[PDB]
């Protein structure tokens, strides 16, 4: 029963980690969103990053 | 660990290169002499009228 609280207690905080990850309202890992897509070029061309979710 | 990944993005986005902020001086202020030079070259074009009368 101690090994088994101590395992859910570490889950529990790679929940929270994972969670409070964010930058500016925008997060990659948090799984919120697929992808993010940032300027590239003049024209509008985009740095498209896939998100991985944690 | 968090609190230090963010300040260091937030600086990131806002702290200026000041390498490029040197040199940028620098030509600004040679600009600046060789426009006040111009400007005291353009005060005097209106002098040599004297002459003609």
């Amino acid at each position: 029963n101690a090994l088994k609280s101590d395992f859910d207690s570490l889950r529990d905080q790679i929940t929270k980690a994972a969670s409070n990850a964010k930058f500016n309202g925008v997060s990659i890992a948090d799984g919120t969103t697929t992808k993010l897509s940032f300027l590239a070029n003049s024209d509008g061309s985009a740095f498209t990053v896939t998100a991985k979710t944690l | 660990k968090l609190q230090d990944s963010l300040d260091a993005g937030v600086g990131n986005l806002v702290d200026a290169d000041l390498a490029k902020e040197s040199a940028k001086l620098q030509s600004l202020q040679t600009k600046q002499q060789l426009g006040v030079q111009a400007l005291s070259i353009a005060n005097q074009s209106s002098s040599s009228i004297l002459s003609l009368f």
